[PDB]
């Protein structure tokens, strides 16, 4: 039960691929994953089979320009806290803001991944990002990231 | 050559003229026009909404190639006047295949105590009289919404040879505007009566007229 | 073609009224935005019809809500440069940029025009009202710079807004000012003058007197 890459919210039209040590909503399958081009329907939760059966793991497939990707969202102080700003079929974005509680924290002339490499307390919050699709504007959702000691 | 367009088409949505939604004779219409439309995903699939309920009756216009080497793609909703005046939100929902999702705008009128125009017509100054033409002057102050229509009339006949100023904003939230009618001095010292129409929804009729001549 | 992400830079002219009286220092401002804590090292060159310029004062980076910088500088400009329609450049350079951005303004081009001033008493119509209106016409200048205001017993009145100018049919501008005024100074018989700053008028400047008569 391995995602490649390990993102499980994704957007429409991204590769997902997954791995064995299947059950899509407690249901059989083509063959015995390559998602080649995801859409909303491919969401949901997914286990797998051949040794025992696997924990569930959950797959959200999301509509938008833009998508704020982490590996999860509740940190231990000092992990790392990696988040990546994803935009849709990959599309160049520029003027790249990733805010916190709604002020802008780290800016990036081209896309790049906001990596904090120690969590603090004060790293806790809803964060979000921006950016320029040519000179469309556009914006993520928010998430919500928490930290515990 | 053909630019890039890499966040697909962008919408702009305008409102119907003022003196459309006041006068029932004529025809208030919302445009949604839609731009950075490619070639190789030319087609623009409009749904309308009035508060929320789909409508059917749009008009779709045939597609307009830019200098740029992209679509304008437009969509015309005509709309009933109460409901304009009356405060309807106006939605226009736009999907085309290089979008993620659907592009949706919302219009509607300001929101706000209407205020009534007062209007005030002003002689030529006595240091212009000395040209060969003047200009007769309409004030419009005191209104809001910024939504007005103003014109020029002389003994039934409509006044073309005027300017008006964008509406501005004045100290007390509400607007004000002048409109300039430049006419031949022979026919000011001849006692031609001019006349200035004002129509916004807080008048009476939506209609007013302030006169101005010679003494 | 289009760039992708980088610093952008605004250039902004100086105040009209700034280039016609002598009393004031007209400015010349090349704003850089979205800098970022990478590489916050911005290079200013100014160049003057071609002519590289120094003496321009730059102001020290500023941090943004946004989390990027913002560094302004602001070049001091002589008032009969800016209106013999001097182009004014501005070069930026930073290491985030592959090539310098370049950006360049003057005064709008076209022969000048004298604006005509024309102040205008309320409408009898209006005199039932707590407050009334002065208005000041101005008309057939060129181009649009210009600066309106009113004055009484020499001191700035408060309350007045001025119509943008709007192109007549002609190719010149005009505009309306209009001065509110409580209507018992006016009734009393007190003394308001428009005054008006073109470069097209002998000492840039006019003035138009009005009261109750
Ligand atoms: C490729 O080319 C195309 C076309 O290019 C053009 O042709 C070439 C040859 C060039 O010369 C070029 O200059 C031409 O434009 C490009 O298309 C343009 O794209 C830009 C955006 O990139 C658009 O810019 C917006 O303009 C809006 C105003 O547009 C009107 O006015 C202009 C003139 O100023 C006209 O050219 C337009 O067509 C619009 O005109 C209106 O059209 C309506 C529908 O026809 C008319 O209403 C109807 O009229 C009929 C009768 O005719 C009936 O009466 C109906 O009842 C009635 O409905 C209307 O009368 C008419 N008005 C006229 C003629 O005056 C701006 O509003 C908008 O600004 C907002 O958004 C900006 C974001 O980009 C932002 O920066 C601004 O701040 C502003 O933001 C808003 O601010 C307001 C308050 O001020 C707020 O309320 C808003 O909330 C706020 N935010 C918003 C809305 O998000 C844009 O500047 C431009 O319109 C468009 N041109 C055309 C012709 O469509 C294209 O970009 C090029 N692409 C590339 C990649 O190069
Ligand atoms: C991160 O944050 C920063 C700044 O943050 C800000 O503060 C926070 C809290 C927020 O509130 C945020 O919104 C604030 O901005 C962001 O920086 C902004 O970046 C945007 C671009 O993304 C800039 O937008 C341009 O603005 C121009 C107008 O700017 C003036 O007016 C605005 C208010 O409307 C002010 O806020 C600005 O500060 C500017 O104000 C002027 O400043 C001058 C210099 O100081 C003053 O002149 C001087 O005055 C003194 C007196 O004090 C002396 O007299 C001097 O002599 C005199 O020089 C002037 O008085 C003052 N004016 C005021 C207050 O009115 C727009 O012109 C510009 O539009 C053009 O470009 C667009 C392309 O982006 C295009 O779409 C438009 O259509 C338009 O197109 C151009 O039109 C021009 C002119 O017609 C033509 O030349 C060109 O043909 C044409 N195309 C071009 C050039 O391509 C933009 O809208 C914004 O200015 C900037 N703000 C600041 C403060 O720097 C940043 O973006 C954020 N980053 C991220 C990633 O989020
Ligand atoms: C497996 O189960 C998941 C989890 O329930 C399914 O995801 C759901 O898919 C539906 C339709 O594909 C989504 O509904 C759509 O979104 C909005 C909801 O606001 C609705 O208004 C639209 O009309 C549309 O129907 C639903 O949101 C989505 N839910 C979640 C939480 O992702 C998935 O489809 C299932 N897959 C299969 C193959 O059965
Ligand atoms: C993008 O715009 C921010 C806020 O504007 C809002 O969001 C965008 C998507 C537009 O639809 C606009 O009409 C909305 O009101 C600005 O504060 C911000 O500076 C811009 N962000 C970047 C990264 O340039
Ligand atoms: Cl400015």
């Amino acid at each position: 039960v391995f995602l490649e890459p390990q993102w499980y919210r994704v957007l429409e039209k991204d590769s997902v691929t997954l791995k064995c040590q299947w059950f899509h909503n407690e249901s059989l399958i083509s063959s015995q994953y390559f998602i080649d081009a995801a859409t909303v329907d491919d969401s949901g939760e997914y286990r797998c089979q051949t040794s025992t059966l696997s924990d569930p793991v959950q797959l959200e497939v999301h509509i938008g320009w833009l998508l704020l990707q982490a590996p999860r969202w509740v940190f231990k102080e000092e992990d790392p806290i990696h988040l990546r700003c994803h935009s849709w079929k990959n599309t160049a974005l520029h003027k790249v803001t990733y805010l916190q509680n709604g002020k802008g924290r780290k800016y990036f002339h081209h896309n790049s991944d906001f990596y904090i490499p120690k969590a603090t307390l004060k790293d806790s919050g809803s964060y979000f990002c921006r950016g320029l699709v040519g000179s469309k504007n556009v914006s993520s959702e928010t998430v919500q990231i928490t930290i515990t000691q | 050559p053909a630019p890039e367009l890499l966040g697909g088409p962008s919408v702009f949505l305008f409102p119907p003229k003022p003196k459309d939604t006041l006068m029932i004779s004529r025809t208030p219409e919302v445009t949604c026009v839609v731009v950075d439309v490619s070639h190789e995903d030319p087609e623009v699939k409009f749904n309308w909404y009035v508060d929320g309920v789909e409508v059917h009756n749009a008009k779709t216009k045939p597609r307009e190639e830019q200098y740029n080497s992209t679509y304008r793609v437009v969509s015309v909703l005509t709309v009933l006047h109460q409901d304009w005046l009356n405060g309807k939100e106006y939605k226009c929902k736009v999907s085309n295949k290089a979008l993620p999702a659907p592009i949706e705008k919302t219009i509607s009128k300001a929101k706000g105590q209407p205020r009534e125009p007062q209007v005030y017509t002003l002689p030529p100054s006595r240091d212009e009289l000395t040209k060969n033409q003047v200009s007769l002057t309409c004030l419009v102050k005191g209104f809001y919404p910024s939504d007005i229509a103003v014109e020029w009339e002389s003994n039934g006949q409509p006044e073309n040879n005027y300017k008006t100023t964008p509406p501005v904003l004045d100290s007390d939230g509400s607007f004000f505007l002048y409109s300039k009618l430049t006419v031949d001095k022979s026919r000011w010292q001849q006692g031609n009566v001019f006349s200035c129409s004002v129509m916004h929804e807080a008048l009476h009729n939506h209609y007013t007229q302030k006169s101005l001549s010679l003494s």
